[PDB]
RNA sequence: GAUGUGGCGGUUGACGGCGACGUUAGGAAGUCCGGAGACGCCGGCGGGGGCCUCGGGAAGAGUUAUCUUUUCUGCUUAACGGCCUGCCAACCCUGGAAACGGUUCAGCCGGAGGUAGGGUCCAGUGGCCGGAAGAGCACACGUCGCGCGGUGUCCGGUGCGCCCCCGGCGGCCCAUGAAAAUCCGGAGGACCGAGUACCGUUCACGCCCGGUCGUACUCAUAACCGCAUCAGGUCUCCAAGGUGAACAGCCUCUGGCCAAUGGAACAAUGUAGGCAAGGGAAGUCGGCAAAACGGAUCCGUAACUUCGGGAAAAGGAUUGGCU
RNA sequence: AAAUAUUCAAAUGAGAACUUUGAAGGCCGAAGAGGAGAAAGGUUCCAUGUGAACGGCACUUGCACAUGGGUAAGCCGAUCC
């Protein structure tokens, strides 16, 4: 017919992560392959919004490897962690309760 | 998947493919007599082999 | 092969080490250029212009056993 | 409008089936579903039903604790009211 | 406008089995009558003078009209069988061989 | 090989729904919406209209204001076509010169 | 796992960039916290790949009384890597909006700063280059043979097509749709930092190594299960062309059979399939099935009803070729 | 006796409606009578030999009988979880 797709490998059932996606070859035929599943994003715990400035995939990629340091990361702190708009959020909840903090204690005594 | 893995069926399957094979000839004269008629000769199409 | 490089320096100092090469010239072509072949990776040198893609052939290191293909 | 009359949202689902008395009570409460609330944090007309007893606002992300198909209830108004006066009473 | 001709020289091979290995004054003779045939009479896609002279062992035709090109190898092809039992007498190539047609064209 | 195709047949019968012809009732229906489900037909409308306003407006031939009323005209689908809507534009840009004159 | 070469770091543990963030390195003990592994189902929509449609062009094949610049067919490009590139989503900066705007299938962007202008990011994907023609495909010629020498293998177009994927949305719920190996990050800063060397050694390049077990082939009107070469049953992937809504039927491509013991007469009678003038359920326990209606467009549409429906009520008319 | 269906010439052989090759007619009609994997069977795959039994006809043919060979993985699976 077509040029026809089979499983490929072994694993015969149509699983999550035995979606495929087709590919020719030089020859001009047709077979797919074996593709990891496409990744979600990381998400900051607050918000619940993906994180901005960090590539997201598979995590056998996303450790140790190939990629330098800078990939798994942004500079600033919670690089990773946090999005950035959160992470000046909790740096002026810092701000208020050391400031605030003193006010309270000298109130309390007198 | 494989074609069922598990060595100790595996074994089996080679012993009896070995058993499954004729009497020899030159053995029924070195028996004194008696019809050598061996009888553990099996096929696949009829019966079933269980492990 | 999993790089493409312009710069002559690179590939004459990949070039002097022990580990192999290949030449082609043939027609024009994506094929003809001078590949180095380093252990893991293999770097190839484009030299568009003939007169200067003949002596860079000639810089060929003579201990170094390239393949003429 | 179109071919409405009154209106429906359930009383179209079920066809001919169900009743009349039964779509009283689900009617009020799938349209409180439905039903935009305004967030006491941001002051917008955002507020949805993340789930049963859930409820979230889109904009500012706030989740809040409510009633079941409604943002609160009769019975909500009632017991906040009692605690406060008590406390208020108290610390005095 | 301009200068638009398809100019094929029509060019006979010796080649294959299905008779003898001959070549003929028909083959040429042919590829005039036919290509005035076909492609003269028309409302559609053409509109042409067929203009011809004809060299040592080749007949080149140039005719203000249509290209000379893919069209050409498919107008030869119903020459062969319409009168003459041979054909497969030719049907050579590599590069450009057989009857080499250059194309003129209007400029775009 | 073995024998062939008979693509020239039905090439030739898709060229003549390309040119109108045989779309009566009887050889043209199956079943009812399938054939071309309507439902895109109407985001259509919505689609190519809001390209042709929005690219007056961020050219500047209308005003933003001559765009905020009609894009809400576009989504009840009182302009069903590309034309009619042509007239809608011109004749909104003319009463708004006609008023801006007389204002001046 | 070994290392050596280069580079990284004396502001001791890199800068540039308004920032978003960029890059060949750019310390990091105990500990912490997050996120990744990691998620339902349906609907429509977006983009991609392949397949389908089609023109030009370079080769071989066919029609070829007759006609047809007609018809058919090869026209291919990988994993992997470089450079470049994605809009939605999201974010940065400018700016300060009422004749308020953009905008969703749910009203959502902007009044905790929009529309608009300029950037940034996720890199599915395509491009061109590397891979890589040295390959493969189609031709010509050669037997110079277990194989010889040459070419050509290119460039566009179209969309409610088909399949699958991927994206971001929307519907659903008294239903709100796993966990771990695998694992990086940040916060944490102890401790160790040197100069003719010591520190980085998440970088590039170089050196070596990678054990254990399965891989035949059928996958079914004949390799399985029903004693069985049983018309049965048995999980999944690929899914051409027409007519047509169709992955319907029918015909055909591609792939696959031609083995359904064969011959003769072809009686009644059966079994299976059709048709019958006139009549029209009188047959029969009973309209059992044969038979008719049937698709669609337009018109028309009932007493009643939980007002959602009945409803495709009923009942009619229409339906081509072609220009 | 279901599954739309065979036929002609040649090759071989003692012997050919059925084997094999061509020619021809067809059939499944791409949710296939298709190319493969699962499960299952276990060598059935293929060569060569070949008709005693067996393929409820036939037969020189066979998924039969005899004789040989064939499944090779750092990257696919198992493994690991």
């Amino acid at each position: 017919m077509v040029q026809r797709l089979t499983y490929r490998k072994r694993h015969s059932y149509a699983t999550k992560s035995n979606q495929t996606r087709v590919v020719k070859t030089p020859g001009g035929k047709l077979v797919y392959q074996y593709t990891k599943k496409r990744a979600s994003g990381p998400k900051c715990p607050v918000t619940g919004k993906k994180i901005q400035g960090i590539p997201h995939l598979r995590p056998t990629e996303y450790k140790r490897p190939r990629l330098s340091r800078n990939r798994r990361t942004v500079n600033r702190p919670y690089g990773g962690v946090l999005s950035g708009p959160a992470v000046r959020e909790r740096i002026i909840r810092a701000f208020l309760v050391e400031e605030q903090k003193i006010v309270k204690k000298v109130l309390k005594i007198q | 998947m494989p074609s069922h893995k598990t060595f100790r069926i595996k074994q089996k399957l080679a012993k009896k493919q070995r058993q499954n094979r004729p009497i020899p000839y030159w053995i029924r004269m070195r028996t004194d007599n008696t019809i050598r008629y061996n009888a553990k000769r099996r096929h696949w199409r009829r019966t079933k082999l269980g492990f | 092969m999993p790089k493409q490089i312009h710069e002559i320096k690179d590939f004459l100092l990949t070039a002097r080490r022990k580990d192999a090469r290949s030449v082609r010239i043939k027609r024009t072509k994506d094929a003809v250029k001078f590949k180095v072949r380093c252990s893991k990776y293999l770097y190839t040198l484009c030299v568009f212009d003939a007169d200067k893609a003949n002596k860079l052939k000639q810089s060929l290191p003579p201990g170094l056993t390239v393949q003429e293909v | 409008m179109t071919k409405r009359t009154k209106k429906a949202g359930i009383v179209g689902k079920y066809g001919t089936r169900y009743g009349a008395s039964l779509r009283k009570q689900i009617k009020k409460m799938e349209v409180s579903q439905h039903s935009k609330y305004f967030c006491e944090f941001c002051g917008k007309f955002a507020v949805k039903r993340k789930a049963v007893g859930i409820w979230g606002c889109k904009d500012c992300g706030k989740v809040k604790a409510g009633g079941a198909y409604t943002m609160n209830t009769a019975s909500a108004v009632t017991v906040r009211s009692t605690i406060r006066r008590l406390r208020e009473q108290t610390e005095a | 406008g301009g200068k638009k001709k398809g100019s094929v020289s029509f060019v006979i091979d010796c080649s294959k089995p299905v008779e003898d290995k001959i070549m003929e004054i028909a083959s040429l003779e042919k590829f005039l009558q036919e290509r005035i045939k076909v492609a003269g009479g028309k409302a559609g896609n053409l509109g042409d003078s067929v203009t011809v002279t004809r060299d040592k062992t080749k007949v080149t035709v140039t005719s203000d009209g249509a290209f000379s090109k893919r069209y050409l190898k498919y107008l030869t092809k119903k020459y062969l069988k319409k009168h003459n039992v041979r054909d497969w007498l030719r049907v050579i190539a590599a590069n450009k061989d057989r009857n080499v047609y250059e194309l003129r064209y209007f400029n775009i | 090989p073995q024998k062939i195709h008979s693509r020239s047949r039905a090439r030739r019968a898709h060229e003549a729904k390309q040119k109108g012809r045989h779309s009566g009732y009887g050889k043209r229906r199956g079943t009812r919406e399938a054939r071309l489900p309507t439902k895109i037909l109407w985001m259509r409308r919505m689609r190519v209209l809001r390209r042709l306003l929005r690219k007056y407006r961020e050219a500047k031939k209308i005003d933003k204001h001559m765009y905020h009323d009609m894009y809400l005209k576009v989504k009840g689908n009182m302009f069903k076509n590309k034309r009619v809507l042509m007239e809608s534009i011109h004749k909104s840009k003319a009463e708004k010169a006609r008023e801006k004159t007389l204002s001046d």
